[PDB]
C-alpha cells in the first residue's frame, strides 16, 4: 500500500528536532527551483513551547511554527505526508513507532547513526502492512531536483 | 558596502516598534511630528502614542494629563522624596540624584496603584457582590488597597479626589468599575468613619475605566497593559516631576551635608564574638 | 507630648520650601490644589510652580508643555535608550529599568542642552560680535554645541526646529538671545552646508529666552536656575517618557535575553603575566 | 556561515582587554583560572590582575586586601549608609 510518486512540486514535510540550519538548508532549495510555496510546515520539538520560528524565504521573513506534540501537527495541517526525524540515537525509536500510527504520512526517512539492528528490524514490520517507504538510518538523504530535497544533501548552495 | 547592494543576510534583534527616527521626519507610532500639532494634541496625546500606539481621542487625552497633574509630589516626608533630598545635600548633580529617588517605588510605597487595580479588576470581571467581597477579605486579613486615609474621610472630603470625580462623570460613558468602586465605598463608610477611596485608589480604577470604555482597545490591550505595569508608568512619570522640584529647592538654598545624629540609633550589638 | 505644649526647643534641618502637605488641602508653591483647575492651567502650569515657584503666565505654560513634547524619544539606537532595552530584556521591572536608563544623561550624551545655553549666555551678556565669537572658537578647537546635524540642514530643514520657530515668534516679546542665535547661524550656514541650530540647540536658547523675557523673574533667578541645572530637568523629564515607551514595547513583544555575540569583541589580552 | 570561512570583513568596537571567556579555560589578564590557585594568591591577587593587568607581587597583595578591610562600613549615621537603610525599609 505505497505511493509511486514520492515527491513533487506540491510536497510538504515536517522535520523533528531543532536543526534550524538544515531547515534553512532545505528552504533555500525551494527558492532556486522557484517553487510556489515553502515545504517545511512545522518543527516538532517537545522541549519548547508553541511559537513561530523566523526564517528567510529569499529576502523576506517567514514564520514557521514550532509544535510540542505530534497530534497538534495533524490538527491544523493534515496535508503533510512526509515526516523526517533528525534526533540522535538515544530517542530515535520512540519518535518513530508513535509516528506510523498516523497513516496520513506516506514517507519516513531516518538519519540517526548508532541504532541497534533489532530496532532496525523492529521498524520494517509496521510499514510493510501499511505501505510507507523507509529510507532509514546512516543516510545523508535524497534529492529530487526542481521539486524537493532532504537534509544537507549537496551542502551549501 | 557588501550589505548595501544586498547579497548576504542578517538576523535582527531589537524589535522596538516605536519612533522611526531615520529619514526626514520623525514618525511616531502612527504619525509624523508636524502632523501632531496640526491636530494640536497635548502631551497626553503623545502619552497615548508612545505608550499605547493608538490615536487616543482628545476627551481622554486631557484626562491622563489631568491624571499625572494630581499625582505630583506629596511633601518631603515620604520615603520616596526623602532619599532625593539626601542625595541632593551630598551634592552629586541632578540626574544621579533623581535616579536615587525613583528606586523606592516598589511594593511598600507608591505601587499602591498596581494593587488598587488588580484587586478590583479581578473582583469585578470574575466578580461577586459587594457585600461578600468585603466579607471574603475580612476573614483573611489583606485590607483593601487604595483605601485608608488618616485625616479627612467623611463629611469632610479630600477636595482633590472629588476634582477627578466629576471629570470622570462628564466625558466618560460606560463606567462599570467606578460605579462598582463607589459601592464598595458605601458599605465601608458605614463600617468606619475613615476608609474613603484614596487618590491612588480612584486612579487605580479611573485609569482602567479609561481603557475599556474608550474605543480602540478591545479587551486584550486593556488587561495586558495593566498586567505589564504601565499603571506604574503614570506614577513614576508623575512623582518624577516633583522630585526634581524637591531637588532644585534643595540646591537653591545651598544646604550642607546631612548627618542624622546619634540620638535615635540605639545600637544592639551582642556581647562578645 | 512635651513638645506639643511647647516647652523645650528643636533645631530644624530639611528646609524644603515646596508642597505643603499637612492640613486639609495640599498647597503648592503659592496655591491650593483646587484653585489650579479653576484657572485650569496645564501641567506646564505646575511645572512653573514646582520648579520656579512663580505663577507663570499661560502664554508660556503652553511653551514648556510644547517644549518637552518635542524632546520625546529620538530612536532606539541612542545610548540612552539602548541601556533601557537591555534591562528590559533581562526582565527586571519598570522602575528599575527606567532607573538604569536615566543614568546615562551626562557630559557626552544628552547634556548638550547645558552646553548650548552656557556657551551663548556667556557670549551675549558679556558678549561680542558674531563674527569674532566664531573666530575665537575656531582658533582653539571647541566646536559650538547645539549645532551639527548629519542629515538635513540647508534648503531642507528638520521640520521640528521650525515648529518651535514660529511659536517663539508670536507670543514672545523681547528676544535678545534667539535673534543673536540666528545671527550665529547665518555666518555658519555660509561656512558649511551643515551646521543649522539643532533641536537641542534652540531649546538651549528658547528656554533662557523664556526666563528673562517673561515677568516675575528679574535677572537673578534667571541665571542661577540655569546654573543649578534645571534645564537638564526639561530633558530628563522629557526623555523619561520615551524610555518607558520603549520598555512597554520591549515587554509586550515578549523577548528573550540578549547576549551581544562574540564577533565584535577582539580581545587584546597581553602575552603572559 | 559566510564569516566563518572568512570572506567579507567587519570593523570591531568593544575593545575590552580583560577576561577571555571563550575557549576551554577563563584566562584572566595574564593567566588561566587554575594557575591562580597554584600560586594561591588572595583576592588582592585578582585585584591586581582585573584592575591593573600586572602580576602584582604577594607582599602588596596582602596590603590591598588589608586596605579595603579597614575601609568597611562606618556606622549607620553617614549619608552613604543612611539611604540604603531607607530603601531597605521600603522592602525592595
Amino acid at each position: 500500500g505505497k505511493s509511486t510518486t514520492l515527491f513533487s512540486r506540491h510536497t510538504k514535510a515536517i522535520v523533528w528536532g531543532m536543526q534550524t540550519r538544515a531547515v534553512q538548508g532545505m528552504l533555500d532549495f525551494d527558492y532556486v527551483c522557484s517553487r510556489d510555496e515553502p515545504s517545511v510546515a512545522a518543527m516538532v520539538y517537545p522541549f519548547t513551547g508553541d511559537h513561530k520560528q523566523k526564517f528567510y524565504w529569499g529576502h523576506k521573513e517567514i514564520l514557521i511554527p514550532v509544535f510540542k506534540n505530534m497530534a497538534d501537527a495533524m490538527r491544523k495541517h493534515p496535508e503533510v505526508d512526509v515526516l523526517i526525524n533528525f534526533a540522535s540515537l538515544r530517542s530515535a525509536y520512540d519518535s518513530t513507532m508513535e509516528t506510523m500510527n498516523y497513516a496520513q504520512i506516506r514517507t519516513i526517512a531516518i538519519i540517526a547513526e548508532g541504532i541497534p539492528e533489532a530496532l532496525t528490524r523492529k521498524l520494517i514490520k509496521k510499514a510493510d502492512q501499511k505501505g510507507v517507504t523507509i529510507i532509514g538510518p546512516a543516510t545523508v538523504g535524497g534529492i529530487k531536483p526542481g521539486c524537493f530535497k532532504i537534509g544537507n544533501t549537496g551542502g551549501m548552495l | 558596502w557588501a550589505r548595501e547592494l544586498g547579497l548576504i543576510r542578517k538576523p535582527a534583534s531589537f524589535m522596538t516598534s516605536i519612533c522611526d527616527e531615520r529619514g526626514q521626519e520623525l514618525i511616531y507610532a502612527g504619525m509624523p511630528i508636524t502632523e501632531v500639532f496640526k491636530e494640536e494634541m497635548g502631551i497626553g496625546g503623545v502619552l497615548g502614542l508612545l505608550w499605547f500606539q493608538k490615536r487616543l481621542p482628545k476627551y481622554s487625552c486631557q484626562f491622563i494629563e489631568m491624571c499625572l497633574m494630581v499625582t505630583a509630589d506629596h511633601g518631603p516626608a515620604v520615603s520616596g522624596a526623602h532619599n532625593t533630598i539626601i542625595c541632593a545635600r551630598a551634592g552629586k548633580d541632578l540626574v544621579s540624584s533623581l535616579t536615587s529617588g525613583l528606586l523606592t517605588i516598589g511594593d511598600r510605597f507608591g505601587g499602591a496603584l498596581d494593587a488598587a487595580a488588580k484587586m478590583f479588576s479581578k473582583a469585578f470581571d470574575s466578580g461577586i457582590i459587594p457585600m461578600e467581597f468585603v466579607n471574603k477579605m475580612k476573614k483573611e486579613g489583606k485590607l483593601i488597597m487604595g483605601i485608608g486615609h488618616r485625616v479627612k474621610s467623611i463629611n469632610n472630603p479630600d477636595m482633590r479626589v472629588q476634582i477627578l470625580k466629576d471629570y470622570v462623570r462628564q466625558h466618560f460613558p460606560a463606567t462599570p468599575l467606578l460605579d462598582y468602586a463607589l459601592e464598595v465605598e458605601k458599605i465601608t463608610t458605614s463600617k468606619k468613619p475613615n476608609l474613603i477611596l484614596n487618590v491612588d485608589g480612584l486612579i487605580g480604577v479611573a485609569f482602567v475605566d479609561m481603557l475599556r470604555n474608550c474605543g480602540s482597545f478591545t479587551r486584550e490591550e486593556a488587561d495586558e497593559y495593566i498586567d505589564i505595569g504601565a499603571l506604574n508608568g503614570i506614577f513614576v512619570l508623575g512623582r518624577s516631576m516633583g522630585f526634581i522640584g524637591h531637588y532644585l529647592d534643595q540646591k537653591r538654598l545651598k544646604q550642607g551635608l546631612y548627618r542624622h545624629p546619634w540620638d535615635d540609633i540605639s545600637y544592639v550589638l551582642p556581647e562578645h564574638m
